[PDB]
């Protein structure tokens, strides 16, 4: 069902993946940047999508997932807004961050 | 609720009646114990408090506190049993039953129904913690830091029990809950202001505010490292917690006489962070951020607002598991070079790494980052000062910098730049600082996960 | 700019106010003024949700630009005589503006220079 | 679905057009749309068909509570305490119970914005219209109480304003 | 193994995503809420089957 | 990758190349102990040159203190040898 | 939010045309742009903002790529003075600097283009402060002012650092990344400006003199 | 601390300072992760007042500016209902002034 | 010939531009030869110490025990009730405190007087 | 690749890096090129800016100083 | 950085520094090669006008004169060496040079690793151990009674001996230890 919502948070869920693998046996090779900058591409072209679909049919969003809090009569939830800046801005960022990333694999490679 | 209250006095003699090696681990296990059987006190109702019995009774303000306090043992006593190696049998059981008997008085503090018993629990905690100080300490000025702790405190309580049997007289009783029920308007009077004053102070000086404040660095620099934990920790939320119980009576006296109280929390916090800036010492700094947030916490409950009390709760929790992850940072420190200078031992970072990366994350604990409920409670306080008035914002705008500032001040003093090129006597880490920074840590964000558990009755 | 130089340097009655304007009735030297024709209603415009600027009386080109763009997705190089026809009509309702500015300027220089006229006739 | 009550939350039938392509070239979000579903939404498909086969093997009933009505604060004697607790408790359950009815509408509204994209500000203003006329019945009844709020602080509240309203209506009676 | 990193990596994260979104965050209301997409004068809504007229039939110049 | 491990003869190599090619010194009467004031001929000024054109020559700047006191190219190489701890 | 924006891009551009270390210039130049995009929201035009943001993205980045690279090449030089004759030792860093350089002054086809010409026009003839319209083009000619002070002083002239030449750039990942910013500096900006829907009124009549008065500032 | 010679070999380079030497007072304000006291290449009293000139002047053009704006020759944007009266709010119950803009 | 170049507090005056090292003189040279040979003798003192294999701990160095002492302890028994004392003291003691009190005084008045009058806009205030 | 150093001469290059430097300028220039041919306007404009002055006085309907 | 420093700086010892001040700032200013060349040349020539001066009070005078003209036309952004004391990359590797001391508290499954390396890193503080009292010794011998009057060090004398305070020295971590 509408691919927009899952695809979105998708991109956004799997940079967080070798946040979470910091600690096994990966952190402490030499592949670890290489596995950072291949998830980073990865994500680019898994976002790709949404910008397609928004350009297509102008198809915007806002997902409220988890509530986290009501405070009396307000409320506060993990809510993400899909609009054309959000969507728009992903790709971008996210292809100049592969791009320093890779960049980065050779200029700190003494570090 | 005996359930908790009897195993501690069960504690007291297993550990008069352990064995010399064996007492650090018996105490430690069954505190841990006692903490997971108090987490059972958290369901609370929306609509009134769980009343036990006809003088214990808990509500959604209580069970943190509680809480907060069975955790701190096992950590007190993970911490104490550095320093106290070399010590006999004997002393070191008196040191746990010190400890055991402060913390079985906090517990039956906080669940009082009735305000006298209050007052007798809320004093006798007193002298377990004077004695830790005065006989436990390792400068000749810990005398001295006693006697403050003592009169400081007791001049500001000994009117108030007078006003309480006063109330008694008046009323008829002074029950929580009948007290609550037949609440009555406070008329304006000089009989009424005093009344108010004698109901007051105990609970500022207790905080403590900003003109009666002087305790608590001699207190939390000359005392142990437990009894540092449970000063920063827990002793402090005992002002806040009355205050919170107390002010029902006081309106509508409160709305005029909080001015005088309201310009000195405000100031003060802004002149306790500017003092943090400029400080040699490092347990003098964490000190003075305790006095900084116990001011804003008192702001919070001055302005009497609901989402004022729920952002002083939160901080209130929040405020005490920092500081007394801070105080333990602190001591690691100490222990390796036998000084409390700050600038003495420089560049950490490059000798613990993992000690750094604790460092790291307490301060940023401490200057209120998101989404961590320091925030929570800071941020709710604020939004409920900018409601009473919008030109507040500008000094908690001001105290929130000045905050961060020091905060990595002193991250970069002791953590960043180059060692000392003289101090080659830096152990390690052992595991025991670990866990028990650990055991500081982890609270924190699983309680900024599920929010709702600290935010007190007003949620 | 040079309108600019003439308000601010020259004489500031000379010249139009760009805030309150027009200062004149739209019929003073006009015969008959027909009533300018909006092509799109509301509902369409409301349906389309261009924006709360984009509704002018240029609208239909905007629309109708909007929708080849949409059912010409793939290729994005298919869209240029409705984007040219829509900045044809906005061009046309600049120029109307500049129209209208113009005839303001004109017509307060020449209101000021009759009434010099006829205080003039009458000091004598 | 099923889960919610159509009526408390209302939305518009949704109107959506048809494709009409006017161009050869293969769409490309038509094919990416197709390789999502047959890759993702069949497997977990056919996951939650399986969850919900063991779910009906097994199901049991949960019960929303009911509570009766008990005498409110106004026919409470002035030290009889256990009708004042009784009030008090009915009080607190109708102060959430009001709240949530605030959650439902600003819910309402939220969806007003989103839903209606650039042009938000004239399709539904009557949400608007229902959120102030909530919101100031909400304020009337919870304003000024602050913390340690009870029954009796609003019924003095309610008091005094009905008789500001009363003199203010014998005042325009005299015009 | 040749590409189990997009398997291991992309096809669970988005397994799991989708199966929370559908049958969990869409269960309750008002939790994805889309903009009504744009209708022009000359589409045919799905749904309803009928079709918007057109524009006035407005006049042009080449 | 980066600067290979420079060596003793290397940096004395470059030494000799700069101070033989500075237009003050014969290059046929120049040695590695060659003392400036003693067997070549230069002045205060001179030496400050020399010391600017080692700097400029490696990359780094020696100080004023422990610069007055390089007099012959012996002195400097073993001077720049112990600054960037090479072995041969 | 226009004054603000004009006195930074303004301030931040006189200050960049004088500095020595090529990293500090870059930073004043991403200041000024940023001044130069809350002077664009200013005056009312978020979503060219916006699209400013997008395409500066791209060849900022490459920027401060090649700066690197040329920091790394030089053993960790940073000063413009001690860098010499690049143009011919290091031709692929000199070309994408050149291109990233040409795409930020508004060079008319590149993707700083549809950005900056559009906030351009949008500033030239809309109700705004006098002082901040002359401001931000005065700050669109030091863009190019220090823009080909790095050029000249970077890579024209002759050498100027250590005897010893460790130049060296055959690095797949440093050419690949490079070269990615590269194709994108050059026809990101005409993909994404021919693909979003129009969101704004464009300025379609404009005397001439205005229309090209960045083109007549930027060669200035 | 700053201004204290770097190439001496001082016991706490960091810090530059000795062993045993007497401390300043206000040496945790003089760390040189702070408050700096070093000779600038331009004399004070100079940096401020060319300081508070160039800000003073930017203001006051600023303000003078915006009193003295600019604009382009052009009349007021017209829009078809009312100045889009039912979208601009809306209250679709009080039928208001009409506005008729004409040809020209 | 040249703009002077004039010191301030926050901007000191070079050492080659200090006349104070110009003007040579006996007295300085035997000024300066006693500066040197106490710092040479401090260095020894903590050289000798530093370098020492049998010792492993810290070298108590008695000058900032000196500073935390004079900084901290040292305050109270060397201060006296001075003119400038008390007037620094109840200035910056009392003047920020009555000032915050009039300005939100004022503030809460006017916004007290705004509410019985009923004119504040206060629709969709319902968290406070 | 083993690029080894020069002291004192020109840098080792090698025909990789200078044939993609010269197609990467290239192209931007030819991309450069083919926009200002096939979308000049951009750059000049489109439509010309009207003379305010030779508007007749009728069409704005004035009178001429009579009334 | 090594050589210890004097009570004073003398006439000949400030004029070299200042033209060495001059010559760097000069080359700052000038950018070009040959330019500076140019100018240096002159700058040398200048300096080399009064080389032969006789009146200290005079040479004094001109020196006063030349620094405040120096100070007036100082470059304010003067280049500076990566490695310098305000350089770019002045402590950057201050992070990685880790005491030797601290492989004393190495878990022995760490020391199992590089067992030469520990073996001779046993010998070097045996070695210590032994120097330390003749060190000790010989600096007590050396000095006279009010303490040194300079802090240079006297090396070693006998074939046996060690410089004295030489283990802090010898064993610095390394320019660029990771
Ligand atoms: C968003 C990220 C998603 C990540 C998914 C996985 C999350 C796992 C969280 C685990 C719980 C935290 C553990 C903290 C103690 C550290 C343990 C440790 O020693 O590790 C050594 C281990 C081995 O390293 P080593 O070589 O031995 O290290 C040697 C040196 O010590 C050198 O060590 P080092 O240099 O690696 O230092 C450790 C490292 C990391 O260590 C830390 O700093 C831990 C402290 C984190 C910040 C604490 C202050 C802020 C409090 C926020 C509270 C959030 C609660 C969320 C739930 C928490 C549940 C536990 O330092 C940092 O990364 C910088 C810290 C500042 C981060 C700023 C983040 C701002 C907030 C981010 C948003 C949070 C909400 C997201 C959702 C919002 C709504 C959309 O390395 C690690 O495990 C690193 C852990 C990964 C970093 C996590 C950073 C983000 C964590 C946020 C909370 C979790 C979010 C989960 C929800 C999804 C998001
Ligand atoms: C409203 C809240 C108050 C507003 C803030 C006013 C200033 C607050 C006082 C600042 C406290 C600083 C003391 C404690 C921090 C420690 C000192 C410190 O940081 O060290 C100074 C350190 C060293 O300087 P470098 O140049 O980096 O030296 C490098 C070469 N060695 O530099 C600093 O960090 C100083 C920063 C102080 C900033 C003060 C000026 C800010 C004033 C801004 C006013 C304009 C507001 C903008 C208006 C926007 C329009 C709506
Ligand atoms: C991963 C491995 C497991 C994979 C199998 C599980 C696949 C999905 C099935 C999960 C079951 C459905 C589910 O998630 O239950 C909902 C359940 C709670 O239900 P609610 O009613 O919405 O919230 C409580 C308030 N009433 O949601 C969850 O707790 C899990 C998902 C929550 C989001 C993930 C966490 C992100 C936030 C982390 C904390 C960040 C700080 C706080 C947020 C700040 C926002 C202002
Ligand atoms: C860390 C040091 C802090 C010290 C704080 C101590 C000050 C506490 C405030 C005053 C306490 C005493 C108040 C009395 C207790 C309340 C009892 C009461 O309310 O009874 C009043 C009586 O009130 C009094 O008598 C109060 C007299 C006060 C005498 C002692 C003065 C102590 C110092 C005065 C100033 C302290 C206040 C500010 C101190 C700030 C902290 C420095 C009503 O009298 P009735 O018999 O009922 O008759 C009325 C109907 N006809
Ligand atoms: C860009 C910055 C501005 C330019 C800087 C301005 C500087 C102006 C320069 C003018 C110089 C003077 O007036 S100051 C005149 C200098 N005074 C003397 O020379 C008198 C005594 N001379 C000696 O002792 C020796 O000859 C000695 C010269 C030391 C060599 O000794 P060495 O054999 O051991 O090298």
């Amino acid at each position: 069902m509408n691919p927009f919502a899952s695809l979105t948070l998708t991109t956004l869920t799997i940079l967080t993946i070798p946040i979470m693998m910091s600690n096994s046996n990966i952190y402490k090779t030499n592949l670890y940047p290489n596995y950072v900058k291949t998830t980073v591409s990865y994500a680019f072209t898994l976002s790709l999508v949404p910008l397609l679909m928004f350009m297509h049919t102008g198809q915007e969003m806002i997902i409220s997932n988890w509530h986290w809090m009501t405070l009396q009569t307000v409320e506060l939830s993990l809510s993400f807004k899909m609009d054309y800046f959000s969507v728009m801005f992903i790709p971008v960022a996210l292809f100049v961050t592969w791009s320093i990333m890779e960049f980065s694999m050779w200029y700190m490679h003494s570090d | 609720m005996l359930k908790i209250i009897i195993p501690t006095t069960m504690l007291l003699p297993m550990t008069w009646m352990s064995k010399h090696n064996m007492i650090w681990i018996n105490a430690t296990v069954h505190s841990l114990l006692i903490s997971l059987i108090s987490l059972s006190l958290l369901n609370q109702l929306g609509e009134n408090s769980l009343n036990f019995s006809l003088t214990f009774f808990s509500d959604s303000l209580s069970a943190p506190l509680l809480v907060l306090t069975t955790w701190l043992l096992p950590l007190m006593l993970m911490a104490s049993q550095s320093h106290l190696s070399k010590e006999t049998t004997t002393r070191k059981k008196l040191y746990i039953t010190m400890l055991i008997l402060l913390q079985l008085f906090l517990i039956m503090t906080f669940t009082a129904t009735e305000l006298i018993l209050f007052y007798i629990l809320f004093e006798a905690t007193l002298v377990p913690t004077l004695i830790i100080i005065t006989r436990w300490g390792n400068q000749t000025e810990r005398l001295n830091a006693g006697l403050y702790f003592l009169f400081y405190t007791l001049a500001g309580s000994l009117p108030l029990l007078v006003a309480l049997v006063y109330i008694q007289n008046t009323t008829g009783s002074l029950n929580f809950l009948i007290i609550h029920y037949w609440s009555h308007p406070l008329s304006n009077s000089w009989s009424n202001i005093f009344m108010w004053l004698a109901c007051i102070m105990a609970f500022m000086v207790k905080m403590p505010l900003y003109g009666l404040h002087l305790w608590l660095p001699k207190a939390h620099v000359e005392a142990p490292i437990a009894g540092s934990m449970v000063l920063a920790a827990v002793l402090l939320k005992l002002g806040g917690y009355g205050m919170m119980r107390i002010t029902t009576i006081l309106n509508p006296l409160t709305n005029y006489m909080a001015y005088p109280f309201l310009m000195l929390s405000m100031w003060g916090m802004i002149m306790t962070s500017s003092i943090c800036l400029r400080q040699t010492d490092l347990k003098s700094l964490i000190a003075y951020s305790s006095v900084s947030h116990m001011a804003l916490v008192i702001v919070a409950i001055m302005i009497q607002t609901p989402w004022s009390f729920m952002g002083a709760t939160a901080l209130m929790i929040a405020h005490g598991l920092t500081s007394s992850m801070l105080f333990c940072l602190a001591n690691t420190n100490y222990e390796r070079v036998h000084s409390r200078t700050m600038i003495l031992a420089r560049g950490l970072q490059t000798l613990l790494p993992l000690m750094a990366t604790w460092w790291l994350v307490a301060s940023l604990t401490n200057l209120a980052l998101p989404p961590s409920i320091n925030l929570i409670g800071e941020l709710f306080i604020i939004t409920a000062s900018f409601s009473w008035s919008n030109i507040t914002i500008i000094l908690m705008g001001m105290n929130m910098m000045i905050t961060a500032l020091y905060s990595l001040y002193m991250l970069i003093t002791t953590q960043r730049g180059k060692y000392t090129h003289h101090i080659n006597n830096i152990k390690p880490s052992f595991t025991r600082e670990n866990a028990l920074m650990a055991l500081h840590i982890l609270p924190l964000l699983l309680l900024t996960l599920n929010p709702k558990m600290i935010l007190g009755p007003l949620y | 700019g040079a309108h600019l130089a003439r308000r601010y340097l020259g004489d500031a009655s000379k010249e139009p106010d760009p805030l309150r304007m027009p200062t004149f009735p739209p019929d003073y030297g006009f015969p008959e003024r027909k009533e300018r024709e909006m092509v799109a209603t509301q509902q369409e415009m409301n349906d389309a949700q261009l924006m709360l600027q984009q509704r002018d009386y240029c609208a239909h080109y905007l629309i109708q630009l909007l929708k080849c763009k949409r059912d010409s997705f793939p290729n994005f190089l298919a869209c240029k005589h409705e984007q040219h026809d829509w900045d044809y009509c906005e061009h046309l309702d600049y120029v109307k503006r500049m129209k209208e500015f113009e005839r303001e300027r004109r017509l307060l220089q020449r209101k000021k220079r009759r009434e010099q006229r006829e205080a003039e006739m009458a000091r004598g | 679905p099923d889960s919610w009550d159509k009526d408390v939350y209302p939305e518009p039938p949704r109107r959506t057009p048809a494709p009409a392509p006017q161009t050869s070239l293969p769409n490309p979000v038509t094919y990416l749309t197709k390789i999502f579903d047959l890759l993702v939404d069949r497997p977990v498909t056919l996951a939650r068909e399986f969850i919900e086969q063991q779910h009906a093997k097994n199901r049991y009933y949960y019960y929303h509570r009911e509570f009766r009505r008990v005498p409110d604060i106004t026919e409470c004697e002035e030290k009889d305490i256990l009708c004042m607790f009784e009030a008090e408790m009915q009080w607190r359950r109708d102060y959430k119970v009001d709240q949530e009815i605030v959650n439902i509408i600003q819910e309402r509204l939220k969806a007003c914005q989103q839903r209606e994209g650039e042009s938000y500000r004239q399709n539904c203003a009557k949400e608007l219209e229902q959120f102030t006329q909530v919101s100031k019945a909400f304020q009337d009844r919870y304003s000024d109480l602050g913390a340690h709020y009870s029954a009796r602080k609003c019924l003095a509240k309610q008091k005094q304003r009905m008789l500001a309203e009363r003199k203010a209506a014998k005042e325009a009676a005299a015009a | 193994r040749h590409s189990i990193f997009a398997v291991t990596h992309v096809l669970i994260p988005v397994w799991i995503i989708h199966y929370y979104l559908k049958y969990h965050v869409t269960a309750k209301p008002y939790t994805v809420v889309e903009r009504k997409p744009r209708i022009f004068p000359g589409d045919t809504i799905l749904e309803t089957g009928e079709v918007i007229p057109l524009m006035k039939e407005f006049p042009d110049q080449h | 990758s980066d600067a290979p491990p420079l060596t003793l003869e290397a940096i004395k190599d470059r030494v000799l190349y700069v101070l033989k090619l500075y237009d003050k010194i014969d290059p046929e009467k120049l040695s590695v102990n060659s003392h400036f004031m003693k067997d070549l001929g230069l002045d205060s000024l001179d030496q400050v040159e020399i010391i600017m054109a080692m700097e400029d020559e490696f990359g780094f700047e020696i100080p004023d203190i422990d610069a007055e006191k390089l007099m012959c190219p012996q002195e400097i190489v073993d001077y720049i040898a112990d600054k960037k701890d090479v072995y041969e | 939010t226009l004054c603000l924006g004009a006195i930074t891009t303004l301030f931040t551009a006189l200050c960049a045309i004088t500095q020595n270390d090529i990293k500090k210039i870059v930073a004043f130049s991403t200041s000024s742009q940023l001044g130069l995009m809350m002077v664009t929201i200013g005056i009312n035009q978020p979503h060219l903002a916006f699209l400013h943001i997008c395409m500066h993205a791209f060849f900022k980045a490459m920027l401060f790529m090649c700066s690197g690279s040329i920091i790394h090449s030089l053993n960790d030089e940073q000063d413009i003075r001690k860098m010499g004759g690049l143009y011919k030792a290091m031709p692929f860093t000199t070309t994408a600097l050149i291109i990233g350089s040409l795409a930020l002054t508004g060079m008319p086809y590149l993707t700083g283009f549809y950005s900056k010409d559009l906030i351009i026009e949008a500033v030239n003839m809309s109700y705004t402060n006098a002082w901040a319209l002359l401001m931000t083009l005065i700050a669109t000619s030091l863009t190019a002012a220090y823009s080909t002070r790095i050029i000249f002083f970077a890579f024209l002239g002759k050498p100027r650092f250590p005897p010893l030449v460790l130049i060296n750039e055959n690095n797949p990942l440093l050419i690949n990344s490079i070269k990615r910013l590269l194709i994108g500096s050059i026809f990101a900006g005409f993909i994404i400006s021919n693909n979003i829907p129009p969101m704004t009124v464009p300025n379609t009549t404009m005397p001439l003199y205005m229309k090209m008065t960045a083109l007549i500032v930027t060669i200035m | 601390q700053q201004e204290r010679d770097p190439w001496y070999d001082w016991d706490h380079p960091d810090l530059r300072l000795n062993w045993g030497e007497p401390i300043h007072w206000d040496l945790d304000m003089y760390i040189r992760n702070r408050v700096d006291t070093s000779p600038t290449p331009v004399s004070w009293n100079t940096m401020c007042k060319h300081l508070f000139g160039f800000v003073a002047f930017m203001l006051f053009m600023f303000w003078v500016g915006e009193i003295y704006p600019s604009y382009q020759p052009v009349g007021p944007k017209q829009y078809p209902y009312n100045d889009l009266y039912l979208e601009r709010g809306g209250d679709p119950t009080k039928e208001p002034e009409p506005v008729v803009h004409y040809e020209i | 010939s040249f703009p002077k170049y004039k010191p301030s507090r926050l901007a000191t005056l070079p050492a080659t531009l200090d006349p104070a090292e110009y003007d040579i003189s006996p007295e300085t040279r035997k000024a300066q030869a006693e500066r040197l040979a106490i710092r040479s003798r401090l260095k020894r003192e903590y050289l000798l110490q530093y370098n020492d294999p049998n010792r492993l701990g810290v070298i108590e160095d008695p000058a900032l025990i000196r500073w935390t002492y004079a900084r901290s302890a040292n305050i109270y028994p060397n201060f006296r009730p001075t003119p400038k004392t008390s007037l620094l003291g109840a200035l910056f003691g009392i003047g920020p405190l009555f000032f915050w009190y009039y300005v939100f005084k004022t503030d809460r008045d006017k916004k007290e007087k705004l509410i019985q009058e009923g004119k504040l806009d206060q629709t969709f205030n319902i968290s406070y | 690749v083993h690029i080894e150093p020069r002291y004192r001469q020109f840098p080792q290059l090698t025909r990789s890096q200078l044939i993609q430097a010269e197609f990467f300028s290239a192209t931007m220039w030819f991309w450069i090129l083919w926009r200002f041919w096939h979308d000049s306007d951009a750059v000049l404009g489109h439509f010309p800016y009207p003379d305010p002055s030779q508007w007749t006085d009728e069409e704005l309907g004035i009178l001429p100083d009579d009334e | 950085a090594f050589s210890a420093p004097a009570a004073y700086l003398t006439h000949q010892q400030k004029v070299l520094r200042l033209y060495k001040r001059a010559l760097r700032h000069l080359e700052s200013w000038c950018v070009h090669r040959d330019k500076y060349r140019y100018f240096a040349c002159l700058m040398r020539a200048r300096f080399d006008e009064h080389k032969n001066e006789k009146d200290m009070v005079k040479a004094t005078q001109l020196l006063r004169q030349a620094e405040e003209e120096f100070w007036y036309g100082q470059h304010p952004q003067p280049y500076i060496f990566p490695e310098s004391p305000g350089g770019t990359s002045y402590e950057r590797y201050e992070c990685y040079k880790v005491p030797e001391w601290c492989l004393d508290d190495w878990h022995p499954s760490e020391k199992a690793m590089y067992p030469d390396y520990f073996a001779k890193r046993e010998q070097w503080k045996r070695l210590r151990r032994e120097s330390w009292e003749r060190e000790v010794k010989q600096l007590q011998e050396e000095t006279p009674p009010g303490g040194p009057r300079t802090e240079a060090l006297p090396p070693a004398r006998k074939e046996g001996d060690l410089p004295p305070l030489w283990w802090h020295i010898v064993t610095r971590p390394r320019e660029r230890p990771m």
